[PDB]
């Protein structure tokens, strides 16, 4: 799920 | 070392994006991406979607097992450690590894469309766009703040040059 956004 | 993506939106060819990989700085990360592009290991990016496209930020894809960010895997088995953070997110057109925190590199990647220095030391940059940035822009224009897209955008075909 990264990078946030 | 150059690899490419033939991108399609709702089955319509949008163009070919070519990336130059930084093999000399991050050989292990570059090899993973290269192999996934050719699909020589029996699995790879062909047919995988850009499940997260955020204008003024980046394009994310590479989840060839679930196509939603919960899947994908490297060619080394599971996930592999962050090789190094030598390359920085100083401008648009850079290829970097998406992840779920420290040392969780799999197959997901993102292409920056703006400078993202705050990601330095958090995501491994391993390449850059050398042809077809206009295609990256066309894809970005089809995204939204949430990352959702109205069109089904996929890496229709991929390989190495």
């Amino acid at each position: 799920a990264a990078p946030a956004x | 070392s150059q690899v490419y993506f033939d991108v399609e939106a709702d089955g319509q060819p949008i163009g070919r994006v070519v990336f130059k990989l930084y093999n000399d700085i991050v050989p292990k990360t570059a090899e993973n991406f290269r192999a996934l592009c050719t699909g020589e290991k029996g699995f790879g990016y062909a047919g995988s979607p850009f499940h997260r496209v955020i204008p003024d930020f980046m394009l994310q894809g590479g989840d060839f097992t679930a196509g939603n960010g919960t899947g994908g895997k490297s060619i080394y088995g599971g996930k592999f450690p962050d090789e190094n953070f030598k390359k920085h997110h100083d401008r648009p057109g850079l290829l970097s590894m998406a992840n779920a925190g420290p040392n969780t590199n799999g197959s997901q990647f993102f292409i920056t469309t703006v400078p993202c220095p705050w990601l330095d030391g958090k995501h491994v940059v391993f390449g850059e766009v050398v042809d077809g940035y206009d295609i990256v822009k066309k894809v970005e224009s089809l995204g939204s703040p949430s990352g959702a897209t109205k069109a089904r955008i996929v890496v229709a075909k991929s390989g190495e040059l």
